[PDB]
């Protein structure tokens, strides 16, 4: 998230998005318990 | 304990 302000901090995205999930205000608990799941619904989301 | 890579035992 240091990225504009700053120049890299090289992190695996989904430990970002996981923060990502927080600046939305949501768990942690559905991330890594939906995989899969989330990522196949973004791949959904891409060919959309 | 499911979709878990985090090795942290002994947790306090």
């Amino acid at each position: 998230w240091t990225f504009g302000a700053g120049a890299a901090l090289q992190i695996p995205f989904a430990m970002q998005m996981a923060y990502r999930f927080n600046g939305i205000g949501v768990t942690q608990n559905v991330l890594y318990e939906n995989q899969k799941q989330i990522a196949n619904q973004f791949n959904k989301a891409i060919s959309q | 304990c499911d979709v878990v890579i985090g090795i942290i035992n002994n947790t306090v």
